């Protein structure tokens, strides 16, 4: 008998990209507006996974 | 939503209720079934200390 070891999935992670760079700042929220879908895309290209 | 005339014939409310996030979470006026995450919970602070 012999034992063959698979990894099947991640650790179902998700990061809130305003929180990560702008956290409970109004300020750095509008800033980070002027990058328009960039911080959106990365929110859900995580959730994809 | 604007039609083929440019005329603005309907609208949805962002902060109305948890469908009309999701419906411009999804820039739709309709949503599929399905789970859809829309937004961020924070609870506030209530003193200054
Ligand atoms: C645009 O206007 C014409 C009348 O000039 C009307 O017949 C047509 O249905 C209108 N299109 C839309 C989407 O309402």
């Amino acid at each position: 008998v012999t034992t063959e070891i698979l990894p099947v999935s991640m650790t179902k992670t998700s990061v809130d990209c305003t929180m990560y760079i702008c956290g409970d700042s109004t300020e750095c929220s509008n800033l980070l507006l002027q990058y328009g879908s960039f911080c959106t895309q990365l929110n859900r290209a995580l959730t994809g996974i | 939503k604007y039609n083929e005339n440019g005329t603005i014939t309907d609208a949805v409310d962002c902060a109305l209720d948890p469908l009309s996030e999701t419906k411009c979470t999804l820039k739709s006026f309709t949503v599929e079934k399905g789970i859809y995450q829309t937004s961020n919970f924070r609870v506030q602070p209530t003193e200054s200390i």
